[PDB]
């Protein structure tokens, strides 16, 4: 149920 | 560091939050 | 947080969310103590009985948050971890003695109205404030009940409890590196930290200098908000020499 976070933080 | 523990939206502008007084009242 | 209330905006600007990358979920609370250092509970990162052993690349730190689940565009900031440091005498085998860990961020976080560090106590402030009956404040996005989850950060104020009462409430061996807090059955009021609040701060506002100090870290409890049970917190001051050693060496 968490909103997706900008992919820049997942790289 | 030197500014630790002083909240921008509270202490910094001399506003109190809704329950901090409860803490103060316990400190006898 | 059980039997608490919604935090005000900017009420706890040192509050940190430890966030698992995959699956994306809340891992724990934590606190901001400088522009590069975050304090949390060791059990948030390492707890072998439950097969928990997170590495730096598994997690993110989300700072400046209010909503639990939203991506708070233009408000929250997300930081990557450079290194985790767990207390070398953290006792996960027995009773979570020395339940404390530090996390160094890859890059400094910018302070704002919503992001600001808490103070760590000196010996004198600890002696003055860590007394039975004196109230502190716990915040977090953890469970609303023992057995659901809040829309926004929750807050509750709770009194420190006399050591003998803490000890007599449990069969677990309590150490000087822990304190407990919460209301007694006969006090009427209630409230507690719970699962998910782990690693978050127990803070007190000094009446001497009007600054907030982090006296405890949410560590453990038998269920949540049970009559006759109390929440247990890592005693931050007792472990401050370790904190300073880590920051001095690696900071
Ligand atoms: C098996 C033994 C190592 C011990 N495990 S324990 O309590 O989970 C160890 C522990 C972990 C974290 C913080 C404090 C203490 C345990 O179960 N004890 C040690 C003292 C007596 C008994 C007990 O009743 N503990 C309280 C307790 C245990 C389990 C739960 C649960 N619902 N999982 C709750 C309370
Ligand atoms: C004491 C030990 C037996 C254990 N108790 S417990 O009942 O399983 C904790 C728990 C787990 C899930 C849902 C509610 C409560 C415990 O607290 N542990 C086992 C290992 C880690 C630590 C923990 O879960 N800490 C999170 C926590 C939970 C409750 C409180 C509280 N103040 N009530 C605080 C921290
Ligand atoms: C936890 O992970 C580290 C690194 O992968 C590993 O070296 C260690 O043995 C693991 N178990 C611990 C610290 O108990
Ligand atoms: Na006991
Ligand atoms: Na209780």
């Amino acid at each position: 149920d968490f909103e997706e976070i900008p992919e820049e933080y997942l790289q | 560091e030197a500014d630790c523990g002083l909240r921008p939206l509270f202490e910094k502008k001399s506003l109190e939050d809704k329950t901090e007084r409860e803490l103060l009242e316990s400190y006898i | 947080i059980v039997e608490g209330s919604d935090a005000e905006i900017g009420m706890s600007p040192w509050q940190v969310m430890l966030f698992r990358k995959s699956p994306q979920e809340l891992l724990c609370g934590a606190s901001l103590i400088s522009d590069r250092w975050v304090l949390t509970a060791a059990h948030c990162l390492l707890y072998p009985p439950w097969d928990k052993n997170f590495t730096e690349n598994d997690l993110l730190v989300r700072i400046g948050k209010h909503s639990r689940t939203r991506y708070e565009r233009n408000i929250e900031k997300i930081s990557m971890l450079e290194k985790i440091y767990i207390h070398p005498r953290y006792n996960w085998r027995e009773n979570l003695d020395r339940d404390i860990a530090l996390m160094k961020l890859k890059k400094p976080v910018a302070f704002s109205d919503y992001i600001h560090p808490v103070c760590l106590p000196d010996r004198e402030t600890a002696a003055s404030l860590l007394q039975a009956g004196y109230k502190g404040r716990v915040t977090g996005w953890g469970n609303l009940k023992e057995t659901g989850q809040p829309s926004v950060l929750q807050v509750v104020n709770l009194p420190i409890v006399e050591r003998p009462v803490c000890k007599d409430s449990t069969r677990i061996r309590i150490t000087d590196n822990m304190f407990c807090a919460g209301y007694k059955p006969d006090e009427g009021k209630r409230g507690d930290a719970c699962e998910g609040d782990s690693g978050g701060p127990f803070v007190m506002k000094s009446p001497f200098n009007n600054r907030w100090y982090q006296m405890g870290i949410v560590s453990w409890g038998e269920g949540c908000d049970r009559d006759g049970k109390y929440g247990f917190y890592t005693h931050v001051f007792r472990l401050k020499k370790w904190i300073q050693k880590v920051i001095d060496q690696f900071g």
